[PDB]
């Protein structure tokens, strides 16, 4: 399922965890602020 | 044909995109199709 593009949620917004378009990655803004704060190690993509 | 799990050797890439049947890795699936 994918949110319709009017936003008109009774005036709730969810911006900060839909996706947002603009990165490459489709992860909302939460999703990149995780991804940033944890660490991994060997992402083994043929290193 | 390289994916990032490795080298695939033997199977054919095609841009369509179905269901996992055999899975490989990093979202990348083989599977039996049309000769065959
Ligand atoms: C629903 O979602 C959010 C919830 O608040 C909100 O929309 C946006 O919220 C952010 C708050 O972080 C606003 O960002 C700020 O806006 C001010 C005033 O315009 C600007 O100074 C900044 O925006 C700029 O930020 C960067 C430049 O510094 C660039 O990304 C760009 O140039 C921005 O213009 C600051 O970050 C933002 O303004 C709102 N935008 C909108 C359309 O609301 C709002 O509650 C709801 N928004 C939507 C789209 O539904
Ligand atoms: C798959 O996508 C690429 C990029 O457009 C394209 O060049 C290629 O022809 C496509 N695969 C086939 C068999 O056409």
């Amino acid at each position: 399922y994918k949110t319709p593009p009017i936003k008109d949620f009774g005036g709730f917004n969810f911006s900060q965890i839909l996706p947002d378009p603009s990165k490459p990655s489709k992860r909302s803004f939460i999703e990149d602020l995780l991804f940033n704060k944890v660490t991994l190690a060997d992402a083994g993509f043929i290193k | 044909f390289q994916t990032r799990a490795g080298c695939l050797i033997g199977a054919e890439h095609v841009n369509n995109s179905y269901e996992c049947d055999i899975p490989i890795g990093a979202g990348i699936c083989a599977s039996y199709q049309t000769s065959q």
